């Protein structure tokens, strides 16, 4: 049995579709891990080359390698997964409950040994894969966890955001390892996040407003800004492009792609609900794959 | 043993947790009743048509456990004060969505936070739905007793936390409550869901919250330290606020993760029921005035009313009180008949107010102690206790008592008296009258007669409680002024309330009064200093009375006498409450009149701000003559 | 188990006579307070001074036992209405003091006798000591059943018995109370303790007791017959009797000494158990709603408001209801598809307010039945339900059922319905606005589509009950008219109450309404004969129904459908009592209006006397729409 609320999609370097879902409703409030070798044969259960049901709903996941899968659970729990030998299994390799609220993001860092938790009891966690142990546990912001995002290359930089109001940069190395970005005045909530893939100082992030902002680290200036989407953005995710496009997603059930200057060049209202994790396909990088929580798995192709 | 329950924000089968956190030994269940991510449209297409079902089927549990095992909490994505408009419609229309489905279900209770200072809007809501459909289910919100800015760590490089002291600003939760709770209008429905930290603030933080509605206290297991056999405890300062709370009898919410993984999670509420099974154990006045606590009662009129049997039972199962006055009466016979006297000099002595005799009997023990002579006059009103007395006489006394079926103010006494011996004292000492009955009965007493109780004081302490002033509020009447139950005092067993100063001496009456001109009103005015940002509620009212030179009475807190029941601690409301600034003086007056028919009070408050002056001319609150 | 106290007019020790009647098994003593035959003078000396005690100490019995086992009685010497002025001012003395000494006591119920017609002066003693203090004491007026008067033997030689009938005058005894209760103002502290003597009169003298609150019933020794093996019993009249007395559940208070000496005083009391284990078993209807007799309640407005899920739940658990709706149903689907299109016709079948789906059950289980195949659509406005209604689709029901959640009279349905279901019906049939509702849903339905039902018709009964007339008059709130209550129906298992004539049919609707000009506005004039003296305190309101053809609900007393919960009947009170003698008619009137927003009842007697028009404009009782 699959759930109905799809959560997130990521693409794997064989171009093999991870999928991560929940039951939001309903007498079970569950949730499930898939892997297709097929991608076009999603979400239909039938046709998967794996597939598990976890304790609770998953709320984020991330790839760990090209076997691991981290999960975020509304148990409060971090978990990784592993594959089977042959890719046939998915078996629980740790589920530690550390967090006391529902963990709402995960983030693996660039040396893919260790990551980074977000939570809905403010606390952002940092976790030694292979010992299975917490790391560090910081309670820098005052309200709930948004979101937190690995940097690409560094090992020890990452950003996060909540609704405090407040984008934290961070760096393990300094004592007091936050530092506050943030727009001008108190804009409104930041939701979204996501570093630029070749500028390593770079990165974008969307609001409750449905505002997108791209913003650089070094002069921390709102460097551009666009109101793309009628609701809450709730994911921006970049192309493997050598000059890349930026799709962002919104809660007003739309996907768009927009180009370096934040301006919109395509999108698709093809989804009749939240639209929730959208990947780009390492094979066919035109290609583009979103899910939402009317159970749909999309295929788009961008010019 | 404590009542306590568990928090969860993450339930997949209803039944399977629920009985898993009653085999762990927990009440009742704190659990969403929408999924806690499952975020919902309800103005803007096509998310507004999402297919059902939107959340659980009531089925799945009965309604008994629905009544009493479940409470149920807001979603956290609902935000009816955003700062976009949007999010703020749709906010209060799934606030209004998850309230109906709680009342639908018959939820003793339901679950919103304060996190923020302005909570407008969600007041609005919640005061709407409140006024919607006549119901009996509470609304616990969930105020941190520090904020979570003020808590986090000083890890921000270009925010740093600040280590100044913010008198004012430390309590800025209570406020957080307070101007909601006052945007609701007081409601009764409305109570507080105290969470505490891992970090305890000041002294003066926690005491905000004294005389508030505290149903429960949320304990995240995060705050629990480890011992060396790895259970879960708490430090001194921790247990200190847990038998602050548990003396209030509040519930217990355990929230969090379990830390300790090594031990069950029945752990951490062991340790609650190991703090509450070696709590100080109470005293005998504590035990007998249990289900007494902020009961409100009118004041008893002795004089007015016949009292029935069991109020002089309650009075006479008080062994304190008459030892002390059986002393006093031994050592005002030792006084006045010498040794060479004893044979020859034959005391008269009369109790005004007998009832059903105990002054009587502590009398006879006082002159066989003291190995003197006495003749007894029992002096009672009440006819129905007459009755009693009568059959004592005939059966026990004999001859040397004398029953007296009269008022002592009317009574002509064949003789007159070496000592009088009065209980007419109220929890107020003369809001019963015993001045003006003692004046009457003071013209057979003898010219170098004694009066026991000689002297007597009344107390008077400013207090802040908002739970007593709800419950004063709520006792409005029909066919009288909306705001009758303000201008009168109540007799009360004092629980959760804040004393805002220290108590101060109101009236003070002394027996016999020899002054020619015998004027019993008074005028008193008090400065009493706070050293507290409060909000003044009323004043309670005690009494000292000295009976007899050492041998003294008191309810006064400082000096009350230990193990005495007969009385109560007095309240005298006022119609608004007042807030009272740290360093501010409560300036108050207060009066007592009279005419020819009845007494009264009245009292105004008249710093820091002035009042209305309460009961003027006794039209809501009189004492008969 | 039968609760029985004994009733003793010589009681030489208190505990003694306690602990020997409880011994024989009665649960309350009946006592006097002073001694019955010491008489005690007031005014004139030099009795006047009579040294006291005057009767028995209170310490002769716990508080607990005063509370609950001791019930007092008035000295039958005080004679508060006598001709004579010293004995009426000294009974008034006498009455003052043994009433206040019963309070004193705090007695749970003090018994005071109706002997003759003229009780003005003992009312107004009564009625003066009950304006006196806020207590919970009862006071049993001792009635007989047949004044001495009309009981005593035909031996006095000149002074005869009358012979000839006397219709009202062997109903005076009721009137010794009527006039009582209204010079009291129909204090809720004053009751009846009906005495039955060993001669009963006719079955309408029985009868003017109906409705009236009969508290307790005493029973004479000396009215038990003896049976072959020397145990007392009672003759079959006195039989029915108890039995309607045990259906009102009354106390019972043996009274006499033993007469039947060679038995224990006990088999008296034994016998009434006998008698009340072996009463009628009550059906299941009666075991239902025996919590709720005589039970005021608001009617439910299922189209203003959202039903609560036990509520439904309630609804739910009526088997005989739901088997006739699928019976009805059944016989449709047969009716409107033959044999040779039990394959080809698929019937539309519309649930219209299906809650939590019974309908939606009843309807497949007929459709299984029938060999018919059926699309059910489930229309339901309250989403709490719709829930349980999605759940039910996505779980067990299919693409079968599709769920609606809307207003049926908004609804832009898909297609047109071959039936429609509803259950819309409130205790008066159109009191929940179901021919308004089914009226909006009439666009979709077809052109020979069918209704379940398709018909219903409320009716009507004048009832006389002072104790329901003294509840409604007890529902008087604050910040509102005073005398709302009254212009307001009530859901209420009837239970202590007289009907006064037969029921007669009200208001009618039919579906489909075929009707151009649709106008559910209602006028009705009832007259209803009356053959017995009685007083006239409001109306019964029942209703029927056709589901289809043959297929009926109904909670009409003389058709109710055995076995059947969902509907207890209405009450409809008037402001003031009337009076309405033998061979009467009472003439009433009722009204449904209605505007755009909300529909109403106005009602009011014409006749035998005219009455307030009751609710003008909806003022105190609204149905929102
Ligand atoms: C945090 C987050 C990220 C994404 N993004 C994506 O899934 C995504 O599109 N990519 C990552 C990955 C799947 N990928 C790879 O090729 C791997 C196998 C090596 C292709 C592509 C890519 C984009 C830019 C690049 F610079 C390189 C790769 C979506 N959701 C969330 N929450
Ligand atoms: C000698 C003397 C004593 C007092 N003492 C008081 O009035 C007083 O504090 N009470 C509170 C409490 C102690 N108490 C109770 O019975 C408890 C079990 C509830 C009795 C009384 C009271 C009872 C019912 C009421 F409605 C109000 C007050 C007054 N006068 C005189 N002369
Ligand atoms: C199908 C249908 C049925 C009714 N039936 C009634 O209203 C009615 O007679 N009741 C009295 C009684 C039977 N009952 C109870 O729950 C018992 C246990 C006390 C339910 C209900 C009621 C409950 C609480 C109230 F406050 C008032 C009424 C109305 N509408 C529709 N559509
Ligand atoms: C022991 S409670 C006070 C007692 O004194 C009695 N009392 C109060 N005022 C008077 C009075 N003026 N004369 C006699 N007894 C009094 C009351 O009836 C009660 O029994
Ligand atoms: C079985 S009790 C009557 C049911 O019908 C529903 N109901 C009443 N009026 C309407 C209406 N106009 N449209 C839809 N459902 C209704 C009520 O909400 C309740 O569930
Ligand atoms: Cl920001
Ligand atoms: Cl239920
Ligand atoms: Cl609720
Ligand atoms: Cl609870
Ligand atoms: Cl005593
Ligand atoms: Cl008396
Ligand atoms: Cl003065
Ligand atoms: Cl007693
Ligand atoms: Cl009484
Ligand atoms: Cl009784
Ligand atoms: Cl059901
Ligand atoms: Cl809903
Ligand atoms: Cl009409």
């Amino acid at each position: 049995c699959m759930e109905r609320q799809l959560e997130a999609a990521r693409y794997r370097s064989d171009g093999a579709l991870l999928l991560g879902a929940s039951s939001l409703s309903g007498r079970c409030w569950a949730g499930s891990l898939w892997l297709f070798k097929d991608p076009c044969a999603a979400p239909n259960e039938g046709f998967c080359s794996a597939g598990v049901q976890t304790e609770a709903g998953v709320a984020d996941l991330t790839w760990v390698g090209e076997r691991g899968i981290l999960v975020a659970s509304d148990s409060g729990a971090v978990e990784l997964w592993e594959l089977d030998e042959n890719e046939t299994l998915i078996v629980s390799k740790f589920c530690k409950y550390e967090h006391d609220d529902i963990v709402s993001t995960v983030s693996v860092l660039s040396s893919g040994t260790q990551a980074v938790s977000g939570s809905k009891d403010i606390c952002i966690k940092v976790w030694d894969l292979a010992q299975q142990v917490v790391l560090s546990s910081y309670r820098a912001h005052a309200a709930q966890v948004t979101c937190v995002a690995a940097s690409p290359h560094k090992d020890s930089v990452f950003l996060s955001c909540s609704e405090d109001n407040r984008i934290l940069l961070w760096d393990t190395r300094c004592p007091k390892p936050a530092s506050q970005i943030g727009c001008s005045a108190p804009g409104y909530l930041p939701t979204s996040l996501a570093w630029h893939p070749q500028q390593s100082e770079v990165f974008v992030f969307g609001d409750e407003n449905g505002t997108v902002s791209l913003v650089d680290t070094k002069s921390t200036s709102c460097v551009l800004s666009s109101a793309v989407h009628s609701q809450c953005v709730t994911g921006l995710v970049f192309s493997p492009h050598s000059v890349p496009f930026l799709a962002s997603l919104s809660e007003d059930c739309s996907l768009a792609v927009l180009d370096s200057s934040l301006s919109e060049l395509f999108r698709s209202q093809a989804h009749r609900d939240f639209v929730r994790d959208a990947t780009w396909s390492p094979l066919n990088h035109s290609l583009l794959t979103t899910v939402g929580w009317d159970h749909q798995v999309v295929h788009h192709v961008v010019p | 043993r404590v009542s306590s329950g568990r928090d969860l924000n993450c339930v997949p089968e209803i039944a399977d947790t629920l009985g898993a956190v009653a085999k762990q030994g927990f009440d009742f269940l704190c659990m969403p009743v929408f999924h806690p991510r499952f975020k919902r449209e309800f103005i803007q297409e096509p998310a507004k048509n999402r297919p059902g079902p939107q959340t659980r089927s009531d089925l799945l549990l009965s309604g008994r456990d629905w009544n009493t095992l479940i409470v149920g909490k807001l979603s956290p994505w609902i935000r009816p004060d955003s700062k976009v408009e949007k999010i703020r419609r749709n906010s209060e229309a799934a606030m209004l969505q998850e309230l109906n489905f709680g009342a639908y279900l018959g939820l003793p209770a339901f679950l919103l936070p304060l996190n923020q200072e302005d909570n407008t809007n969600l007041a609005r809501v919640l005061t709407n739905h409140i006024h919607t459909g006549h119901h009996s289910s509470m609304f616990w919100m969930r105020v941190p007793l520090v904020a979570p800015e003020d808590l986090r760590d000083d890890i921000i490089e270009n925010a740093p936390t600040t280590h100044t002291e913010e008198y004012s600003g430390e309590e800025k939760t209570w406020m957080w409550w307070h101007n909601f709770r006052t945007l609701c209008d007081y409601s009764k429905r409305i109570a507080v869901a105290l969470e505490i930290g891992a970090d305890l603030p000041s002294n003066h933080v926690i005491d905000r919250w004294l005389g508030e509605p505290i149903k429960a206290a949320i304990l995240p297991t995060s705050i629990f330290l480890t011992n060396k056999k790895g259970f879960p405890v708490l430090s001194k300062m921790h247990q200190r606020l847990i038998f602050r709370l548990l003396k209030l009898e509040v519930q217990f919410i355990i929230t969090g993760t379990n830390h300790h993984s090594e031990k069950e999670f029945c752990s951490y509420l062991q340790y609650l029921e190991y703090l509450s099974q070696n709590r100080p154990p109470p005293n005998a006045y504590e035990l007998f005035a249990k289900g007494y606590e902020d009961y409100l009662q009118s004041p008893l009129q002795p004089l007015m009313d016949n009292l029935e049997s069991q109020t002089y039972e309650v009075f006479e199962k008080d062994p304190i009180k008459y030892s002390q006055y059986q002393q006093a009466i031994y050592k005002c016979l030792l006084d006045r008949v010498p040794e060479e006297e004893k044979d020859t000099n034959v005391q008269v002595l009369m109790v005004l107010g007998a009832g059903r005799g105990p002054l009587v009997n502590a009398s006879l023990r006082a002159a066989k102690q003291a190995d003197r002579r006495i003749k007894l006059y029992a002096v009672e009103k009440n006819p129905n206790a007459v009755v009693t007395l009568e059959n004592w006489q005939f059966e026990e006394w004999g001859s040397q008592v004398t029953v007296v079926s009269s008022d002592m103010r009317e009574w002509v006494a064949p003789e007159k008296a070496d000592i009088i011996v009065s209980e007419l004292l109220g929890s107020f000492a003369d809001n019963e009258l015993s001045p003006e009955c003692l004046d009457g009965a003071q013209h057979f007493l003898k010219d170098d007669g004694v009066s026991i109780p000689g002297e007597y004081t009344s107390f008077l302490a400013p207090i802040s409680s908002s739970k007593l002033y709800n419950e004063v509020r709520a006792c409005r009447e029909k066919d009288r002024d909306p705001e009758a139950q303000f201008e009168m005092p109540y007799v009360v067993r004092l629980h959760n309330f804040h004393q805002l100063s220290a108590p101060q001496p109101c009236f003070t009456f002394s027996h016999p009064n020899r002054d020619p001109m015998i004027d019993n009103n008074r005028y008193c005015t008090l400065e009493f200093p706070v050293e507290v940002n409060t909000v003044l509620h009323g004043f309670a009212g005690y009494f000292e009375t000295v009976l007899y030179q050492d041998i003294t009475l008191s309810i006064r807190p400082e000096t009350h006498s230990p193990g005495m029941f007969s009385w109560f601690p007095i309240l005298f409301p006022i119609k608004q409450p007042i807030t009272v600034r740290e360093g501010q003086t409560i300036c108050v007056r207060f009066w007592r009149c009279s005419n020819s028919k009845k007494v009264w009070y009245e009292w105004a408050v008249t710093a820091p701000v002035c009042s209305a002056i309460h009961n003027p001319t006794g039209r809501s609150y009189t004492i008969g003559l």
